[PDB]
């Protein structure tokens, strides 16, 4: 699997950005996503974990009230929303994921590890 | 719409284990002793237990 | 009987209900008293016809009563009728 | 089994026989009973004895106990309540209602010989309310003419 | 909450060296943990993940150990291409509260 | 002798509390087995 990544984005605060990411080369929906953010002159920061055989989403503590990500199963794309947006908020953003064996057959293993990336997105704020 | 939880996993044990009912005061169970009963009418042979 | 009238080759959902508004146990059988779709509690089964396959029921709904049948890729020569089994309440639909 | 009471086990026995035998193996019984002749045994739970082990037996001695105090109090109630037909304090009640070939059109001999009390409250139980009824009524009328004496 | 850290903030190793890298978390990880290896402008790579499971693909000079909330990751026979900022990440938070750390650079 | 039936352990189940999904933990490692006595069969017919 390829991951690939959106157009970058400017935006003011009090604003949001949704970015999508492709995912294709196998099957979509046998794969678990992540966003992974990285402010310039930072570490690597996770965002949130979705979850695509049964519609179900996690975010870091920070961004609850702040961040959605959803699956779109039907076209293979997995959206990072990102509200009530602030210049704190400018960064490279980027997806990733890692393949569950048979999770259609009911087989998932909740895997944490991130083996297919994305490029990096710029968004600034 | 739909209402997801999410719940901390430890594993555990499982072995069930025989599990029976018993009648509180004032009644009382009647129990099919036939043999043979295939699951409804009259039964032949009655008991009563607790 | 109720008569629901579809497009031949699309979709069509037929419905039984049940006053309790609660998960029983139900069946949808043809005209030849053969299986179609059904459930055993909780889980949803296929029966054993021309219609195990291409069927689908709504698992979501059946806790308010409802006991949909859809046919999907429908042909014309599912145009027969069907049999409810919820309850005694053994009411009847065609399909055309 | 337990749950009963003394009142019914000692009855609940006869559900099998005929209603004369039901009545005649009661007067057996109390018979043997009044002249010492046959003995009433016990079967209560022992208690505990060991304390690591006394869940089993207080928790199962105190339901034996519940159970048998509330046959009692049933019991006590019932022969209390049924002053209102006149038959308090009593087993078998003869009164002066007539018996109803509608509610039933057998001889006492079919009644209480070819059956058991478990069809005999089925065979007339649409008429237990009537029965009920009257019964009340019959008192009312006995004590109001009593009382006119 | 849950924070990694690396020991040193950049690892001073010459080519040929076996450069050794050392994780520490706020929260026992019992062997949840994955390392990923950050170039300039590319994706972070992983290259171990699960104790110290090699990915597919990644060279036998990647390999480690470690348990509890300490882990180390070491490269044998370090290569100039090897020069990364090296992450590590602890998931076995449920619900997840996965995070990476500040990283170290070679 | 022997009839090998072919088994699999799997994450996501659907309850038979009621109509939903769930998921479980990944499986144990280690050696598990059961060994069961059959004693009886749930049976269908159709028409
Ligand atoms: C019908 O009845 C029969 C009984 O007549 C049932 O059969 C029993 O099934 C149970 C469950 O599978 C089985 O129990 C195990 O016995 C093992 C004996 O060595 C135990 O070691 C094992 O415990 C481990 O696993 C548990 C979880 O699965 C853990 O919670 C526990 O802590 C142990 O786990 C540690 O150790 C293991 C082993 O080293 C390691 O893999 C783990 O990672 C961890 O470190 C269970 O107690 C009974 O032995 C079976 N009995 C018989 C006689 O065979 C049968 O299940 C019933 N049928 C149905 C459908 O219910
Ligand atoms: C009615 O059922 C009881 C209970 O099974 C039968 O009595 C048992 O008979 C076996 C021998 O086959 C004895 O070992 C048990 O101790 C008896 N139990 C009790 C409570 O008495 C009884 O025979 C059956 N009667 C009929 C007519 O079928
Ligand atoms: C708590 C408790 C209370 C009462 C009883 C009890 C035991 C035996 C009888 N006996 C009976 O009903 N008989 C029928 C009528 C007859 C024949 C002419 O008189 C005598 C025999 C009644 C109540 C048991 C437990
Ligand atoms: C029986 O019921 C009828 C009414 O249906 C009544 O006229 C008759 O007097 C009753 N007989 C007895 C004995 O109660
Ligand atoms: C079946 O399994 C038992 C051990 O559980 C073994 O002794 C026996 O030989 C096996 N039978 C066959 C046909 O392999
Ligand atoms: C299966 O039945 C035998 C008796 O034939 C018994 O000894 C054994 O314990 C039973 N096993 C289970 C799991 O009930």
């Amino acid at each position: 699997v390829q991951l690939l990544e959106s157009g970058a984005e400017v935006k003011k605060p009090g604003s949001s950005v949704k970015v999508s990411c492709k995912a294709s080369g196998d099957t979509f929906i046998r794969y678990s996503f992540t966003w992974v953010r990285q402010a310039p002159g930072q570490g690597l920061e996770w965002m949130g974990r979705i979850i695509t055989i049964l519609d179900v989403a996690h975010y870091a503590p920070h961004l609850q009230g702040r961040v959605t990500i959803t699956a779109d199963k039907s076209t293979s794309t997995v959206y990072l929303e990102l509200r009530n947006l602030r210049s704190d908020d400018t960064a490279v953003y980027f997806c990733a994921g890692v393949y569950e064996g048979e999770a259609d057959e009911g087989e998932y293993d909740n895997n944490g590890f991130l083996k297919h990336w994305g490029q990096g997105t710029l968004v600034t704020v | 719409n739909t209402s997801v939880i999410t719940q901390a996993c430890p594993k555990v044990s499982f072995e069930p284990i025989p599990i029976h009912y018993c009648a509180p005061a004032g009644f009382a169970i009647l129990k099919c002793n036939s043999k043979t009963f295939n699951g409804s009418g009259p039964c032949t042979n009655v008991s009563t237990v607790q | 009987k109720k008569v629901v009238l579809g497009k031949k080759g699309d979709t069509v959902e037929l419905t039984c209900t049940a006053s309790q508004k609660k998960s029983i146990q139900f069946h949808w059988k043809n005209s030849n008293q053969i299986k179609i779709l059904g459930n055993q509690g909780s889980f949803l089964t296929k029966g054993p016809s021309k219609l195990n396959d291409r069927a689908d029921s709504r698992r979501s709904l059946w806790d308010q009563g409802n006991f949909p049948l859809i046919i999907k890729n429908l042909k014309i020569e599912d145009s027969d009728t069907y049999i409810c089994e919820v309850e005694d309440q053994k009411e009847e639909v065609q399909l055309l | 089994a337990v749950g009963l009471g003394a009142f019914i086990l000692g009855f609940l026995g006869a559900a099998g026989s005929t209603m004369g035998a039901a009545s005649m193996a009661l007067t057996v019984q109390a018979r043997l009973l009044l002249s010492g002749i046959v003995q009433q045994q016990n079967n209560l739970l022992r208690a505990p004895e060991a304390q690591q082990h006394m869940l089993q037996l207080t928790v199962w001695g105190i339901k034996q106990l519940q159970a048998r105090v509330l046959a009692v109090e049933r019991y006590l109630r019932d022969q209390q309540l049924l002053g209102i037909w006149g038959c308090s304090g009593k087993i078998i009640c003869c009164t002066n209602v007539p018996w109803n070939d509608s509610w039933s059109n057998k001889t006492i001999n079919e009644i209480w010989d070819n059956m058991t009390w478990m069809q005999w409250e089925k065979e007339i139980d649409n008429y237990t309310q009537h029965i009920y009824t009257l019964l009340e009524v019959s008192q009312i009328q006995q004590e109001k003419n009593e009382q006119e004496l | 909450e849950l924070e990694l850290t690396q020991s040193p903030a950049t690892l001073s190793v010459s080519p040929g060296e076996r450069a050794t890298l050392s994780c520490r978390a706020s929260e026992s990880v019992s062997s949840d943990l994955a390392w990923y290896q950050q170039k300039p402008g590319q994706a972070p790579r992983l290259l171990i993940y699960g104790a110290s499971t090699r990915a597919t693909g990644v060279p036998a000079r990647f390999s480690g150990s470690g348990s509890g909330a300490e882990f180390t990751l070491t490269i044998s026979s370090l290569q100039s291409e090897d020069f990364a900022v090296y992450y590590c990440q602890q998931y076995n938070n449920w619900p997840p509260r996965y995070t990476f750390g500040q990283g170290t650079r070679l | 002798q022997n009839i090998t039936l072919q088994c699999r352990i799997k994450q996501i189940i659907n309850m038979w509390q009621g109509v939903g999904k769930a998921m479980y933990a990944p499986p144990i490692r280690g050696q598990i087995r059961c060994s069961s006595n059959i004693t009886g069969l749930l049976l269908t017919r159709d028409g």
